[PDB]
């Protein structure tokens, strides 16, 4: 069978930069002339989308920064200049010896640094009367993805009762959102009253606190 | 205008068979080869293999078991992909797609969930804690519920700008759990409302919770 | 009103490994054109009692394509230069044969400049001439590898032709035909003759597994030197399209059971059936090979070289 390998396994590229994924098939892919080697963009919650076939065809309506090149093992996709809508997962695919598909290529922008906008939530009264406790701190729109939210309940270090979820890097401004869930039972929401979330990013001067008292 | 409109979302018990239906609209499968794709949450594309509607021959990959027949009927213009005794190792998303020599047309995905059981809508309200001046942050949170399909909207469609679903975090109770929140202006909160519209197909839930702000 | 089917078997035993068998009949008598490779020959054979006798050695002194074709007293068999697909020279160069008997033939190299062919896949056939109005035609066919939704010509196969019997192929003989399947691989054109009517014997792939479908499309006169081809459905649930040939005005068709033919079904007319059930082996290779308008041969090889041999003789009043 024929085996498909790609380098890298993601690449971190800038807006107006050239990206070049790679694709290595274990044998020839080629047959009268044609080289069997389609690419497919996919991102996250949709099907992958036909960029290119036959090694370098552009399909019509794939924007003329995509191209493709290669000859019998060794194919190239280039993506010149890269736009911020073009933070996906490129997969090649060979149709010479049955379907196969390379392991993907996770495309995701660099950018300047972005501080993040915190919020916090208190646990609504619909699920306080439930007799469990969720209080939702929210990073808006930041770069780099990495950031570290601590939760501070009456200026205590909560560790092992969070959870965390970032979102896909933003087709237009990309930037990342995380939500951070410290999950309390009814019973230790009530004994304390000061709730607040500490997020320290790389866009932040020093770590900024969102806090609120129960009641509210 | 060319098509391929899959199956709604199902749950589906372990050991139990499913059958998805993909659907062309502006071609004929006869004239064609429907292919499957199995892609796990987290994963690549795993190609299934395919149906030639014009005589019926099937061909699925051998390291890829004989558990997934594929089926076609020209005069309905649809062709199934049969999955019998599921275990988890069968949740995924399967595409179908049409082949012309590559994958030009693509399904929309059917999102396929072994459940062994089975959302609670809970309203994230915005206070003046989650308020930047003019900044303001509102949401709902899915919590507790057993198979992964959950499609979480803003008015229907009408509110698509600054929203942010959160991927989903699996608690400690076994149960998915994910927010949604939205960046709106802090003066049309008191005029505008918003409404999530969660709808878990697997299970057969749909809630349509009204989001409200609060004092403090 | 009155239907007549009678079959035989009888073997023939080869003492040449043939890799390619292309039967004919000259003159009332069974012949085969061997391509041996082991050391390379295309011997000419032809069955006398229980064996094939090899005539001559077409290879003496020059993988070619074979193209033969049998007039009623002459044999005239080119063997043609093919190199890497992607790799074509703009004339081909082909070795013509003449005989009017089976054993001596001259040797005559010729070139086709420019021929029309570079982009298409050739396979060797047996033939007969085409007679289109006063001339008659030796006809070499090719086909696109591959036919993709955004062809620009649609037209997959084409035609050049010689009315000299086989000097010069100046002709060109236009076939309407685009494939129903929107990607498709081509494999095998080979051009059916009977009474004057063209038709097409091919494959048809998609690169999965090792699938090959035949297809056979009829074609009819549009103008002297064009053809319409259209689709003939010989399609039968759990049984394989194998050869077609034509007996008393209707299609012989023979199927496998399967892909690996165990044993083939032959189908006179879609109304008639007979079995051939293959030592235990299969009836992979199956082939007609056209007596007169009611006798034809169905031939596969078993072992090495042992032809069976199945006489079929069908009338319908």
């Amino acid at each position: 069978d024929i085996v498909l390998t790609q380098s890298p396994a993601s690449l971190a590229v800038s807006l107006g930069q050239r990206a070049t994924i790679s694709c290595r098939a274990s044998e020839s892919v080629d047959s009268y002339g044609n080289s069997f080697m389609h690419w497919y963009q996919q991102k996250p919650g949709q099907p992958p989308k036909l960029l290119i076939s036959r090694a370098s065809n552009l399909e019509s309506g794939i924007p003329a920064r995509f191209s493709g090149s290669g000859s019998r093992t060794d194919f190239t996709l280039t993506i010149n200049p890269v736009e911020a809508d073009d933070v996906a997962t490129y997969y090649c695919q060979q149709s010479n010896e049955d379907r196969t598909f390379g392991g993907g290529t996770k495309l995701e922008i660099e950018r300047t640094v972005a501080a993040p906008s915190v919020f916090i939530f208190p646990p609504s009264d619909e699920q306080l009367k439930s007799g469990t406790a969720s209080v939702v701190c929210l990073l808006n729109n930041f770069y780099p993805r990495e950031a570290k939210v601590q939760w501070k309940v009456d200026n205590a270090l909560q560790s092992g009762n969070s959870q965390e979820s970032v979102t896909e890097q933003d087709s237009k401004d990309s930037t990342y959102s995380l939500s951070s869930t410290l999950t309390l039972s009814k019973a230790d929401y009530e004994k304390h009253k000061v709730y607040a979330c500490e997020v320290t990013h790389q866009g932040l001067s020093s770590p900024v606190t969102k806090s609120f008292n129960r009641g509210e | 205008e060319v098509q391929l409109q899959q199956s709604g979302a199902e749950l589906v018990k372990p050991g139990a068979s499913v059958k998805l239906s993909c659907t062309a609209s502006g071609f004929n499968i006869k004239d064609t080869y429907i292919h499957w794709v199995k892609q796990r949450p987290e994963q690549g594309l795993e190609w299934i293999g395919r149906i030639d509607p014009a005589n019926g021959n099937t061909y699925s990959d051998p390291k890829f078991q004989d558990k997934a027949t594929i089926k076609a009927d020209t005069s309905s213009n649809t062709a199934y992909l049969q999955l019998s005794s599921l275990t988890s190792e069968d949740t995924a998303v399967y595409y179908c797609a049409r082949d012309v020599l590559y994958f030009d047309v693509w399904g929309a995905g059917t999102t396929v969930t072994v459940s062994s059981a089975s959302p609670s809508v809970f309203p994230l309200a915005p206070s003046s804690k989650s308020t930047s001046g003019g900044t303001a942050a509102l949401g709902c949170l899915v919590k507790d519920y057993f198979p992964e399909p959950v499609t979480v909207s803003w008015n229907s469609g009408a509110l698509t700008s600054g929203v942010h679903t959160f991927p989903a975090v699996l608690q400690s109770s076994g149960l998915y759990s994910l927010s949604s929140v939205v960046t709106v202006p802090s003066s049309s909160l008191g005029t505008q409302t918003y409404i999530c519209n969660v709808n878990h197909k697997p299970s057969n839930t749909k809630v349509d919770k009204k989001v409200e702000p609060k004092s403090c | 009103r009155h239907v007549f089917i009678r079959t035989e078997l009888s073997f023939i035993k080869n003492n040449v490994p043939c890799i390619r068998d292309m039967f004919f009949i000259y003159k009332r008598e069974l012949y085969n054109i061997c391509l041996d490779d082991l050391e390379t020959h295309i011997y000419v054979q032809k069955k006398v009692k229980d064996s094939w006798i090899t005539l001559n050695d077409l290879f003496k002194e020059t993988r070619p394509h074979i193209f033969a074709y049998v007039d009623v007293e002459e044999i005239i068999i080119l063997l043609c230069e093919d190199e890497e697909f992607s790799n074509r020279k703009k004339d081909m160069t082909c070795h013509r044969f003449y005989s009017n008997d089976g054993k001596e033939y001259n040797n005559a190299e010729i070139t086709i400049s420019d021929y029309i062919l570079k982009d298409k896949l050739l396979s060797s056939y047996v033939s007969l001439p085409l007679k289109i109005e006063n001339r008659e035609y030796f006809l070499i066919c090719g086909v696109s590898p591959y036919k993709f939704k955004d062809d620009n010509k649609k037209d997959d196969i084409l035609c050049m032709a010689s009315h000299d019997k086989g000097e010069t192929w100046g002709t060109k003989i236009v076939i309407k035909y685009d494939n129903y399947k929107l990607g498709v691989q081509y494999f095998f054109l080979r051009p059916y003759i009977s009474k004057n009517d063209l038709s097409f014997h091919f494959y048809v792939g998609d690169n999965i597994n090792n699938v090959k479908n035949v297809n056979f499309i009829e074609c009819t006169h549009e103008k002297d030197l064009e053809f319409v081809c259209s689709n003939r459905d010989f399609l039968k649930d759990n049984k394989v399209l194998q050869d077609v040939s034509t007996l008393n005005d209707e299609y012989i068709v023979s199927y496998g059971n399967d892909n690996n033919f165990a044993e083939c079904y032959i189908f006179f007319n879609n109304e008639n059936s007979i079995l051939i059930k293959p030592t235990a082996a299969g009836c992979y290779g199956g082939t007609f090979v056209k007596i007169d308008e009611n006798r034809a041969l169905f031939i596969y090889s078993s072992s090495q070289g042992i032809y069976n041999i199945h006489t079929i003789y069908y009338a319908n009043y």
